[PDB]
């Protein structure tokens, strides 16, 4: 249970650094 | 996933580096990079799985053989930046578009195993070296925030390093058959890092970790990731182990640096990659573990489980891929897994 616990911790940073990207404009190559 | 295009680089020296950029806007087209010999080169996926030529840079110094590269930008222009690392043991800041190198870091006594980039602050560059140390670089003010090594840090060649999804941490591993726990977020350390925007340096230097373990594996450690809290680390045994500091229940930020315990939740096997310095990855979002093999294969794991033996495994190959992967990358949208060979092969999977 405890690797499926971890995931909670995933899901929940993953989200904020999608969020924190999702603000970014970066130039394309 | 569906094997859909591949590729041979002319210089045909080994490669052992690929990375999508993930720092790429929704709709921007997936733009991936490899590195090997005295080579970095950028391409772009389409569709019909093409693969198009975007730039290539070929380094003045034909004896360098770059091992890793990792992306960020510029904050003051929000412009796409690759930084690129190998045996010189210099590191270099390309410009993706015009492909010239416009810094350099020096700084290591030997060979660079391997780049990583804060995943908050894009100018921090964390780099570990065959010299035993991992090294903290601002390179916006072009500062050596930090040295992490000495009395308590690694006695053999560092091999791999990565900040957990926060960048509150970074875990280390190498040649001496330890992990090592570097937390970033100290007081001390945050510190440093804000007196490294105020120079136009003095160094912090790091010789204690948090946590230091030699009880998962038997021989060099190889790679190492955070997977949450948790930790995914391979050696030369054919399997990645999924482990932990402390005891079952112990909280990864309440762990005292003599913390003496470990405990393994499990391991993902595979077979014919024991050689060194064959590294795994993982999507953005974590939810598959890839990594390739000695002859050409492409194990994929499905995370998305409650324990590590009830991982679906899918092995991906094609009968003229057999030659070593060194690394995969996913794109950002998990869409594309790029592969990378020791014959300067490059192999596109697209999602099923």
């Amino acid at each position: 249970t405890m690797f499926s616990s971890n995931r909670q911790k995933i899901l929940e940073r993953t989200e904020t650094l999608n969020q924190e990207w999702k603000q970014r404009r970066i130039q394309p190559v | 996933f569906k094997c859909v295009n591949s590729l041979k680089e002319d210089h045909n020296q080994p490669l052992f580096g690929v990375q999508f950029n993930w720092h790429s806007k929704e709709g921007d087209p997936l733009v991936f990079a490899t590195v090997g010999s005295n080579r970095v080169t950028l391409y772009e996926c389409h569709s019909q799985g093409e693969i198009r030529l975007l730039q290539s840079y070929v380094d003045a110094d034909a004896d360098e053989n770059f091992y890793t590269c990792a992306w960020t930008y510029d904050s003051n222009t929000s412009h796409p930046l690759l930084a690129v690392a190998g045996s010189r043991g210099i590191i270099r800041i390309i410009n993706p578009i015009t492909m010239q190198c416009i810094k350099h870091y020096v700084g290591h006594g030997n060979a660079i195993n391997e780049l990583k980039f804060h995943p908050r602050d894009p100018n921090l560059l964390l780099s570990v070296s065959k010299d035993h140390a991992l090294r903290l670089w601002n390179i916006q003010t072009d500062t050596l925030v930090a040295i992490f090594g000495g009395v308590e840090g690694h006695r053999d060649e560092v091999l791999s390093a990565d900040y957990d999804l926060l960048g509150e941490k970074i875990m280390s591993c190498g040649m001496d058959h330890s992990l090592k726990l570097w937390r970033i977020n100290s007081k001390r350390m945050m510190n440093a890092i804000k007196e490294s925007y105020d120079y136009n340096f003095i160094s912090q230097k790091i010789h204690f970790p948090d946590f230091s373990t030699r009880d998962i594996h038997r021989n060099y450690v190889d790679c190492v990731r955070w997977l949450g809290d948790l930790i995914l680390s391979k050696s030369c045994e054919n399997a990645i182990v999924c482990w932990k500091p402390g005891k079952m229940e112990d909280d990864i930020d309440k762990i005292k640096p003599s913390e003496s315990n470990v405990t393994i939740l499990g391991r993902f096997d595979y077979s014919q990659c024991d050689i060194w310095y064959m590294r795994f990855s993982m999507d953005f979002w974590q939810k598959m573990l890839a990594l390739g093999n000695q002859v050409g294969k492409l194990y994929v794991w499905d995370l998305e489980v409650e324990d590590p033996h009830k991982a679906k495994c899918t092995t991906l190959t094609h009968h003229k891929c057999g030659a070593a992967i060194r690394q995969t990358s996913f794109s950002r949208d998990s869409s594309i897994l790029i592969a990378v060979c020791d014959d300067a092969s490059i192999w596109r999977w697209d999602r099923l």
